[PDB]
């Protein structure tokens, strides 16, 4: 039988035993074209008939395919899967084609009969029992149990790769000069060696093969670049995602919205400059799964400005470990960030974006450092290395936020390149209180029933203001009362506050945010020549004037 | 090399299944030593292949050691650690001697390497499984377990511990002064000696340890723990003040009070009565100096009702204070400090914020460590990703502490200095 290759020892989970599921039904129509199967299965040694001892049994059903001249089995194992021991994860990720290396020639073999190729622990065997059963009239089923990895059990992707690494072993030790990358079924071998012996090469490989009882194409060469894999496009010299449709509707789905963003984020990978921020904007409801769910302008003109871009195709090149990796990124202005990786000037390893969705308030030198860190990160990922970046921000701007925030940040080499829009600090407020300045002393105060609320100042000038708000909460009136000394105030001002929430949001120094206040304080903020901020607590009496 | 006798049988926790814990992606070099290091420790026997079928997996890292130019192995062992030793600090449970903070010089030694020669429990070796990754995904990795006593498991020490007190017994008769207290792969040994007589002892246990066939691999790593306390909180002296300066000391006062509760602030907050302007100078008057001075004096003192509670673990919250400072308190309870601290180490730019964080953590583990034999859990002031991806360029010890990330610090960060 298929013994040569050593098996994978299995055991069930702690404290249980096979499944003893029993099936008498159905139909009398699909059990002789079961046996049919059962029949040539049982002379390739894949499954063998079992004595009446100790059977345990899983259910069986049968089902046809299209172009119908071969029927199918299908065996449901749900429950033996749910009773078996856990195994070593198979790959999660797949290789980025930004991360192959060019190779002379590439070659894809896939093995047929992968799972049945592969023997199954002999002790383990009793529990894949599974039975044939019949019209009765006195006639016990037909039962059986497989002597190889069964089709849709828990272990079977594991212990086949595990197999099939241990073959190639032997084979690969002898061929450094060729280099086999392993995915499910499938093997992508690949060489610098000249076509000829190349060729003779994966001949070679498909006997060494043949010989542990692994089919693998005997037709023509079989695939031909492209090599459309995984949602890609291989190229010999180039890759490239899949064509992208971007579908048209009158009425947009909840569902179309998440497959849409979901090819567009996709295409983000090759294609630059695409912006998903309007069209997820409009899923950030999650409600229902039905839900009909209406355009706004921002979201159609992005939709727009994507399918202009996706209007040709974009190709990306391979790595070359001899050359220099270069990241470079713009900014997109909304709280967008774009990047391209690449070697060579036309032409790029791959794309990307980055966008702060999580919270209120930020500014656009610590997004342009958590791109840095995402595309850092990716990178190691990749090619296992780190690149040079290139940033639209210099040094003086970065020296003094870094050296100012409370964080620890790391930057990697890095050099300015000038592209507008720059990024910079709009405003930086006062470390010290300003001489010849007048002192606002504001506050604000809201009723968390009614919402009415109010903001005001009281100033050393003698100078007094109380303006009545609606629709409010303390948050939005303390920083009502920050905004309305900076509006009656001169170029410089002393502000005096006695909460830490609006202290809090001023001193984080944001160039932008989802509240229009807090943008219109930024704005008068920029405005100013001179702004210190100061807080004192409240309710200590220390000429901070409030109300009820 | 043998087994001298049978394996010390090793079990979890009943329920408790064994750890499966993702690798994080490692540069191309790391990989490569990684590669290098892990056949080396194949051909000797230390480490196996495995199959499919086992599941459990622990974090691997290469790291530089301390000032070396070669490769070290590090792996994450604190996953099976809170999975195993916590019943382990119980049965094979090593105890903690209360002196060693009292000594005036405390030097730390590497005997790791002991523990490869003791073999591991059969049963438990496919629980040390780890995963050494592959770059793009392009191989599933290179995976092993452990046939001995691995490093960074705290299981380890606990089995080994027998043959370390036989070995360390002769010392201890011929120096009964000093204290050796022993954490993982570590060995604290402190001594009231004049610094030279100290080393001169180190050297002596050292060449002790040596021709008893324990190699070890050692200005140099020592602690002077006898300077170890609660600082003490400071107000700023002025010889003028302002109404701004006043300001920032009835805030800081008034925050102190959470901490000291006997604080009055009353005559300082009337020292300003109107509305002013922020530059404008307020001489103080006899009162204020009177109840500034009284806040002074409580202020040095160290608080009331602060006790180490073994159940409870130990927090450090770390701040950057800015030009290579930072400040760091370690509590069991909020506003009840069990230690406060200050770390800065070199200028000249060559130094960077994750490096000082990595040898601030460091420091202030170590510190727990020779204090209560433990180590706390850190609050870092870091973006969660970068530290991941850094943290293993600067970190020379043999331990990981637990940690987790901090998005919203106030102004508390002049508070602390
Ligand atoms: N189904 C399907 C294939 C899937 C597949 C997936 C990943 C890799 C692969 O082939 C490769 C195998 C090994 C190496 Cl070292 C590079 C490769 O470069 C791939 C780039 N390439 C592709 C085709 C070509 O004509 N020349 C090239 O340099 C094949």
């Amino acid at each position: 039988p298929i013994s040569p290759i050593e098996t994978v020892p299995v055991k069930l989970k702690p404290g249980m035993d096979g499944p003893k599921v029993k099936q008498w039904p159905l139909t009398e129509e699909k059990i002789k074209a079961l046996v049919e199967i059962c029949t040539e299965m049982e002379k390739e040694g894949k499954i063998s008939k079992i004595g009446p001892e100790n059977p345990y049994n899983t259910p069986v059903f049968a089902i046809k395919k299209k172009d119908s001249t071969k029927w199918r089995k299908l065996v449901d194992f749900r429950e033996l899967n749910k009773r078996t021991q856990d195994f070593w994860e198979v790959q999660l990720g797949i290789p980025h084609p930004a991360g192959l290396k060019k190779k002379k020639s590439v070659t894809v073999l896939d093995v047929g009969d992968a799972y049945f190729s592969v023997p199954l622990d002999e002790d383990f065997r009793k529990y894949t029992a599974f039975t044939i059963p019949s019209i009765n009239n006195e006639t016990p089923g037909i039962r059986y149990q497989y002597n190889v990895l069964p089709q849709g059990w828990k272990g079977s992707p594991a212990i086949f790769q595990s197999s099939m690494t241990k073959i190639l072993e032997p084979f690969a030790a002898q061929n450094p000069d060729i280099v086999i990358y392993q995915y499910m079924d499938d093997l992508y071998v690949g060489s610098d060696l000249e076509i000829g012996q190349h060729r003779t090469k994966i001949e070679e490989l498909r006997q060494h093969l043949l010989r542990w009882g692994l089919t693998t194409p005997d037709k023509k060469h079989q695939k031909e670049p492209p090599f459309l894999w995984m949602g890609y496009e291989l190229h010999p010299d180039k890759w490239t995602v899949q064509p992208i449709v971007l579908p048209e509707k009158d009425s947009w789905t909840v569902n179309d919205i998440q497959k849409l963003v979901g090819k567009l984020n996709w295409a983000s990978q090759i294609y630059p400059g695409i912006k998903v921020r309007q069209l997820s904007k409009l899923l950030r409801g999650t409600k229902a799964l039905t839900e009909v769910i209406p355009l706004t302008e921002e979201a159609e003109l992005e939709l727009a400005e994507n399918r202009e871009i996706l209007k040709e195709p974009v190709h990306g090149v391979y790595y070359d470990p001899s050359k220099d990796l270069i990241a470079e990124i713009q900014k997109q202005g909304q709280g967008q960030w774009t990047y391209q990786i690449y070697q060579e000037p036309f032409k790029n390893l791959k794309t990307g974006k980055y966008a702060r969705m999580r919270g209120a308030h930020t500014n656009d030198v610590k997004q342009l450092t958590e791109a840095v860190q995402k595309i850092t990160t990716e990178s190691i990922v990749i090619w296992g290395k780190t690149p040079k970046f290139k940033l639209p921000i210099q040094k003086e701007t970065w020296e003094t936020w870094w050296t100012e925030y409370w964080q620890a940040t790391w930057i990697p080499e890095w050099e300015f390149v000038n592209t507008p829009p720059l990024v910079k600090l709009w405003y930086q407020l006062e470390k010290e209180p300003i001489v010849g300045a007048e002192t606002f002393y504001v506050d604000g105060a809201a009723n968390r029933e009614t919402k009415l609320g109010k903001a005001g100042y009281v100033t050393n000038k003698g100078r007094q203001k109380v303006v009545p708000l609606t629709n409010t909460t303390n948050q939005k009136t303390e920083l009502q009362a920050i905004y309305l000394a900076l509006q009656d105030s001169g170029l410089e001002v002393n502000i005096v506050t006695d909460s830490q929430y609006a202290l809090g949001i001023i001193q984080a120094q944001p160039d932008k945010s989802e509240s229009e206040l807090v943008n219109q304080i930024i704005e008068q903020l920029i405005k100013k020549e001179k702004v210190y901020l100061a807080w004192v607590p409240a309710h200590k009496g220390i000429g901070g004037n409030e109300q009820v | 090399p043998i087994s001298p006798i049978e394996t010390v049988p090793v079990k979890l926790k009943p329920g408790m299944d064994g750890p499966k814990v993702k690798q994080w992606p490692l540069t191309e070099e790391k990989i490569k030593a990684l590669v290098e290091i892990c056949t080396e420790m194949e051909k000797e026997g230390k480490i196996s292949k495995i199959g499919p079928e086992n599941p459990y997996n622990t974090p691997v890292f290469a790291i530089k050691k301390k000032d070396s130019t070669k490769w070290r192995k590090l792996v994450d062992f604190r996953e099976l650690n809170k999975r195993t030793q916590d019943f382990w600090e119980v049965q094979l449970g090593i105890p903690h001697p209360a002196g060693l903070k009292k000594k005036k010089s405390v030097t730390v030694l590497d005997v790791g390497d002991a523990y490869f020669s003791v073999p591991l429990d059969e049963d438990f070796r496919k629980y040390t499984a780890f995963t050494i990754p592959s770059i793009n995904n392009e191989t599933p990795g290179i995976r092993y377990q452990y046939n001995v006593l691995p490093q960074g498991w705290k299981g380890s020490p606990a089995i080994f511990q027998s043959s370390m007190t036989k070995i360390l017994e002769p010392f201890k008769k011929q120096n009964p002064d000093i204290v050796i207290y022993q954490y993982m792969d570590d060995l604290y040994v402190g001594s009231d000696l004049e610094i030279g007589q100290h080393r001169t002892k180190i050297e002596e246990l050292r060449q002790h340890l040596l021709r008893w066939g324990l190699t070890t691999p050692d200005m140099g790593y020592e602690l002077h723990p006898d300077k170890w306390t609660v600082q003490p909180i400071v107000l700023p002296e002025k010889d003028s003040w302002t109404v701004n300066d006043i300001q920032k000391l009835v805030g800081k006062l008034n925050w102190a009070s959470q901490i000291y509760p006997g604080i009055k602030v009353r005559q300082l907050s009337k020292l300003l009565r109107g509305t002013k302007a922020l530059t404008e100078v307020i001489p103080l008057t006899e009162e204020a100096e009177l109840e500034l001075a009284e806040n002074r004096e409580i202020l040095k003192e160290p608080v009331h009702g602060v006790y180490y509670d073994p159940s409870k673990d130990l927090i450090a919250e770390i701040q950057k204070q800015g030009q290579g400072q930072w400040t760091y308190q370690i509590y069991q309870e909020p506003f009840k400090n069990l230690k406060t601290g200050k770390y800065a180490r070199m200028r000249g730019a060559h130094t960077n914020d994750v490096k000082q964080l990595t040898e601030a953590v460091q420091k202030i583990t170590t510190e727990s460590i020779v204090i209560w034999g433990k180590t706390p859990k850190f609050k870092l002031p870091i973006q969660k990703e970068t530290w991941e991806t850094w943290w293993t360029e600067y970190w020379q010890a043999t331990w990981i502490p637990e940690w987790e990330f901090v998005n919203t610090p106030p102004l508390v960060k002049l508070w602390y200095q």
